[PDB]
């Protein structure tokens, strides 16, 4: 059981300790974020129980790491003295100080090739291909990849990511195999993050500490598309023998 | 009568050294006599976290480590009995309770009379609340704009739980703006203002290992022999806000409890789990700075002679666990004392060391009353995997050496470019380039390093040569170049970039 | 029930919306630097314009006090006196259901029309919309109101090729002269980039409806909505830099299962020195036409295009013009 979802588009930022104006994302997917938009796919409101989503696993092999950039973002400004986003009190502060301005940074082209394990991966893929809410990337205004689910259904999708799943262009040596790609499972762990998910509801989030480990595997060098237009091409005839 | 004492009542996450799976919450007294079961003790708020790791080393110090040096050779004596308990793995239960003991009054929040660490005749003599949104972190205040951190209109004041007051209750009272503070008449005189918090704007640096025992007595600081003092919630009589705090020498005046600049207090609610209202204001007005600087933070030196607390920065956080990685080195003047005298050889401990890992908790902050970010950094694991799988002497000291020179050499060239382009840029109008600078420099520079340990084909350098291979020194080049790249179209500006960009180009050391 | 729609659009040489240090704002796709106007500028863009019309369609066309008619009026309560709230539901703009109160709680009391204060009741007009609240999320000057989102799912506009930033060199000058000429005001280097930003964005009526009602009245603001995010422009240096311009390509498709976005069809930037547009407009119809024939379906498209060369299969039925396509695939939306 389990299905591929393919994280790409132009931006993604998966968001993380960060309570402030100043919003800062992560190298790599978070399983709060992707497991956030499984219940957006599903309708379940904030404040929902999310017990159903226990019991999942997510192995991410990443294609390119992609550049990450700060998107500079004020909120409320211009307006005339008497619109803006008021204050606890009631009380608006002057025009002049009146916009606040967030920093957010956001991680951009970069493609992720996750491979959902679980109980209800089913419904999460049929939810996926008709959901009761658009599905995002990290944050509303990122819209996710036209295949946003690669391969619907298949039996171990993780040897599925170690094997035959086309990756975009990078530089190979002649007649030269085993080319390095990461992906992380979840000792020899690289950090603790706080990623599962336990409350999504507004008026108190609440996250816990998960473990991640990156383990730096070999593939053969036979996935490699080529210079342009070749890798979308490529994913494209992979999702059609789907059917079959 | 509500009434919540920290002793039995689980407010700490924790989880043990065995199976990982479904850690729960513990009390104060329950993690601390069971800790050699426990693998570690936390709680979500790093801020919280800098400063519950504070009092559990002193608790732990307060019987564990006997928190006082005997009178021949005191040091290294001291040094070997800690080392012994540490030979003897765990808490003496008989000294847990011999220790609440003294004390089995004193530890409840809601105490009527003299509660935890908080201020009991604040609850009178104050006129207005300063509201629970003013104690909770990340909670929209009075004058704040209600858009981040979960709306709250400074009404409908959401309860938090007696756990999260302690936990932001216990941030607030270590980190803590400075003004305009709830106001005060003491003994007929009122004085609206306040100091700022005493570890505000710093990152904190606490050493842990695989259990939580080893990690408690690592992160006790040789406590300076002095007046024996003790920490705030063992004063026999409460504070006088005015008149001058009373001076410690002892750890309990170096671990920054034994006075706070702050007075908080919570409102129990009749259930007794649940906060309502809450009071923030000032505890102390007249200046003091503390002797014996602390040993967790990392302190630099400035013209004319004051010593100041190097500042966070979320610029280093842009990639995980940056600062963690500070048991390599050892780095140059850029090293807490606590780990100068807990984590090398002129100690005694034998094997723990060799599974020691660091730990920073960090929340940038402006002096004044403004907050930016926190973040936590544990060290990776990995790099100790990498060491260790392979079983061989000179490969183990060479694959060390890599990541001491990659580090050492990454962060110099931080710094290094940090300097160019404030010169850069407070020359170019004879800044605001520091920060792209800075975040897109770490950023793009870190999968370098994960690239240099693994020996894989990095950018500039290939694998094989004995450290770093000045790859990074490029990386810098790549992001000063482009950060300050589409300004430098006019000769003016071209020139003194440039002048400032002949830099990076050392140490530069060839092929 | 998702109404995606996508645009080509060429903004000249200007400047939507600066970085925090002048420059425009970038990403970096297929590896290649691209000018992008941020999502909120091009939202507080269109919704500076929906209420500006929609909000104003209008009070003096449909109006509110406009009522009674099925609360005040066929209910007994003054069935001549009807002005009696009306005038009393005075001292933004809603839809039907939540009108329902509008009407409701504003009879009872007395009243005092003898000669009117109850308004902590009515007030709650956002709370309940304002379809301005449904259509987008919540207002940017009221506390929030239940329902926060949203639906209106809205994409960055990046450009199709990549395009690098160019600097203006511009200068002051005062003009009081002194003995020593040519003392210009201050000098000083302001830069711009042009090209043919995609846009794309999304309307979920099913679950937007529900926080409504009155299909019709949704059906009026997602039909104002499109030709707001067609007509609108964002407000940045445009006095400075005059920008207004119209999609050179209007794509809107409502499909029944998800809404998809044509971004990756621009992953392979576009190399030049020729125009962009109807390279564009050819390479976004291929991208449909693979995607369209690998993930089958039976949606709806229709696209207007200002060039008539090219005939564009994958993307529906041409129709002739922004408006017609924007009724008839509202009106074919249900």
């Amino acid at each position: 059981s389990g299905f591929l979802l393919r994280l790409a588009g132009p931006m993604q930022s998966w968001g993380e300790h960060s309570m402030f104006g100043e919003r800062d994302t992560l190298p790599y997917p978070s399983r709060s974020g992707l497991i956030g938009m499984f219940a957006a796919a599903q309708g379940v409101r904030r404040g929902d129980p999310l017990d159903r989503y226990k019991e999942l696993k997510f192995t991410v092999r990443v294609d390119r790491p992609g550049v990450r950039l700060v998107d500079f973002h004020t909120i409320g400004g211009g307006l005339p003295k008497e619109r803006t986003v008021p204050t606890a009190a009631g009380e608006r502060r002057d025009p002049k100080k009146a916009t606040i301005v967030t920093s957010r940074s956001y991680l951009a082209d970069a493609v992720f090739t996750v491979a959902v394990t679980g109980p209800e991966a089913d419904t999460i893929a049929d939810a996926l291909a008709a959901p009761y809410w658009q599905p995002y990337l990290g944050r509303r205004a990122f819209v996710p990849d036209p295949l946003l689910v690669l391969r619907r259904r298949v039996a171990d999708p993780v040897r599925e990511l170690v094997e035959a799943v086309p990756l975009p262009h990078r530089r190979v040596e002649e007649d030269a195999a085993t080319v390095l790609v990461d992906l992380i499972y979840e000792t020899r762990t690289l950090t603790v993050l706080n990623d599962v998910p336990l409350s999504f509801d507004s008026k108190s989030r609440r996250y816990s500490t998960r473990q991640i480990r990156v383990v730096p595997t070999e593939v053969p060098a036979t996935l490699v598309a080529g210079p342009g237009r070749d890798y979308q091409n490529k994913l494209f005839t992979y999702v059609k023998q789907c059917a079959e | 009568p509500p009434s919540f004492d920290v002793t039995i009542a689980p407010w700490l996450i924790a989880r043990s050294r065995d199976v990982l799976a479904a850690p729960e919450m513990l009390g104060l007294r329950d993690v601390l006599i069971r800790s050699h079961e426990l693998s570690d003790v936390e709680i979500p708020l790093p801020p919280g976290a800098a400063v519950l790791w504070r009092i559990l080393a002193l608790i732990t110090a307060r019987i564990t480590g006997l928190d006082q040096p005997p009178n021949k050779n005191p040091k290294r004596k001291w040094q070997a009995r800690r080392s012994q308990i540490l030979s003897k793995g765990r808490l003496d239960p008989e000294a847990v309770d011999a220790y609440f003991a003294d004390y089995s009054e004193r530890f409840d929040l809601f105490h009527p009379e003299r509660p935890w660490l908080q201020d009991p005749r604040l609850r009178e003599e104050c006129p207005k609340t300063s509201g629970v949104n003013k104690l909770a972190w990340g909670r929209t205040a009075g004058e704040n704009q209600v858009w981040l951190g979960g709306h709250h209109h400074d009404l409908d004041p959401h309860p938090l739980d007696s756990a999260e007051a302690v936990w932001h209750l216990l941030a607030t009272l270590g980190y803590g703006p400075s003004g305009m503070c709830t106001a005060r008449v003491v003994r007929g005189r009122s004085e609206r203002n306040v100091t700022a918090g005493p570890l505000r704007g710093t990152v904190s640096y606490h050493p842990l290992g695989r259990t939580l025992f080893e990690s408690l007595i690592l992160n006790i600081p040789y406590p300076g022999t002095g007046a024996a003092d003790l920490a705030f919630w063992e004063q026999p009589e409460l504070n006088d806000p005015l008149g001058l705090p009373e001076e410690s020498a002892g750890l309990a005046g170096i671990l920054r409890l034994d006075h706070f600049r702050h007075a908080v207090l919570l409102h129990p609610s009749p259930d007794g789990s649940h906060v309502v209202d809450a009071w923030v204001t000032w505890a102390w007005r007249e200046r003091n700075i503390s002797p014996e600087l602390d040993p967790y933070l990392i302190y630099q030196t400035s013209k004319e002679g004051r010593v100041y607390p190097r500042p966070a920065e979320a610029e280093r956080a842009i990639w995980r666990d940056l600062d963690a990685l500070l048991h390599y080195g050892e780095d140059g003047n850029y090293r807490p004392t606590i780990l100068d005298n807990c984590t090398p050889l002129a100690q005694v401990p034998q094997e723990v060391l060799d599974s020691l890992r660091l730990r920073a908790f960090g929340f940038d902050q402006d002096g004044q009353a403004r907050d930016k970010q926190w973040f936590t950094a544990t060290t990776p694991a990995v790099l100790r995997w990498l060491a260790d799988r392979e079983t061989d002497d000179n490969e183990n000291a060479r694959i060390v050496r890599r990541i001491t020179l990659a580090r050492k050499a990454a962060e110099a060239l931080g710094r290094r470019l940090e300097k160019a382009c404030k010169e850069a840029w407070k020359e170019s109008n004879s800044g605001p380039w520091v920060q792209h600078g800075m975040s897109r420099y770490w950023a793009k520079a870190e999968p370098v390093f994960w690239n240099i340990v693994y020996d894989r084909p990095a950018q500039g350098y290939t694998p094989g040569m004995a450290g770093p291979g000045n790859a990074f020194n490029l990386v810098a080049l790549a992001a000063y170049d482009e950060v300050t790249g589409p300004y430098c179209e006019r000769p003016r500006v071209a020139k003194v970039v440039e002048r400032h960009r002949s830099t990076l180009f050392s140490n530069w050391t060839p092929k | 029930t998702f109404v995606d729609i996508h645009a080509i659009q060429t903004l000249p040489y200007s400047n939507i919306n600066r970085d925090d240090l002048g420059s425009p704002k970038t990403v970096v796709y297929g590896g290649k630097e691209r000018t992008r106007v941020s999502s909120q500028s091009w939202k507080r863009a269109v919704r500076h314009e929906v209420e500006a019309r929609l909000g104003d369609k209008a009070v003096r066309t449909r109006r509110i006090i406009s009522e009674i008619a099925k609360r005040l009026r066929e209910r007994g309560w003054d069935a001549d006196l009807a002005d009696a709230g009306a005038r009393q539901v005075v001292l933004f703009y809603l839809p039907v259901p939540a009108i329902d109160e509008l009407a409701a709680i504003a009879d009872e009391h007395r009243d005092a029309v003898a000669k009117i204060l109850p308004a902590d009741r009515i007030t709650e007009v956002l709370k309940s919309r304002n379809v301005s609240v449904n259509l987008f999320g919540r207002m940017l000057a009221e506390l929030p109101s239940t329902e926060v989102d949203g639906a209106v799912q809205f994409a960055h506009a990046f450009t199709v090729h990549g395009t690098t930033v160019e600097v203006d060199f511009f200068t002051a000058v005062d003009d009081i002269p002194k003995e020593n000429d040519h003392g210009s005001g201050h000098m000083n280097a302001g830069q711009f980039s042009a090209g043919t930003f995609y846009r794309y964005a999304n309307v979920n009526l099913d679950r937007l409806v529900e926080n409504t009602g009155d299909a019709q009245t949704a059906r009026t603001a997602v039909a104002e909505f499109l030709r707001a995010f067609l007509s609108t422009v964002p407000s940045g240096k445009q006095n400075a830099t005059a920008a207004m311009t119209l999609p050179d390509l209007v794509h809107i498709a409502v499909r029944f299962d998800r809404p998809i976005s044509f971004a990756p069809a621009f992953e392979t930037a576009l190399y030049g020195s020729d125009g962009y547009t109807l390279r564009a407009c050819q390479e976004l119809n291929n991208y449909a036409e693979r995607l369209r024939e690998v993930w089958p379906d039976d949606a709806i498209r229709g696209y207007a295009t200002v060039e008539n060369k090219t005939d564009l299969a994958a993307l529906g039925e041409r129709y002739d013009s922004y408006p017609a396509l924007i009724d008839a695939m509202v009106a074919a939306a249900f």
